[PDB]
């Protein structure tokens, strides 16, 4: 589930 | 058994292709206390949510002060891993 | 099937008796990237040092501030 | 193993 506090690097 | 994994960039801008994410988990139930008691939590269990609030991708700092909200209560939801 | 838990202390001094830690894991990765093609590395892995720094309690702003120390090169130990 | 910045309560 996409969370906009994921770290995308 | 670990792995080593390195990636290197081929230009500023480039991203890795990696998305992280953190969850919490119940690491060790010390003996016959009120967690133990009660028989609901185990050993190993990811923590879905404390006091109402997920905790996905929070860190262990601030689930502290969200347990330290409620005094002599906590709420959670767990789940085997 | 997710299980809710209530616990009731007797006195602010007394302990629930739980130890936590947190694990960054990776949750995704991005189709025919960098990490697809120049990696040994699946969805669901845990990681455990970035840059040789133990990530365990890692909060995911440190692990950001840590993997930007070193730009262009990111070395990573997972586990399945 | 035990950690210091682990979070017992």
């Amino acid at each position: 589930r996409p969370r906009p506090d994921d770290l995308e690097i | 058994k670990p792995t080593k994994v390195t990636l290197v960039k081929s230009a500023k801008n480039e991203e890795y292709g990696l998305r992280l994410a953190s969850h919490i988990f119940v690491k060790e139930i010390s003996q016959d206390s009120l967690a133990a008691r009660d028989g609901n939590i185990q050993e190993g269990d990811v923590v879905l949510k404390i006091n109402g609030t997920v905790t996905e991708n929070m860190s262990l700092t601030d689930a502290k002060t969200l347990i330290e909200r409620s005094k002599g209560k906590l709420k959670m939801v767990v789940q085997r891993d």
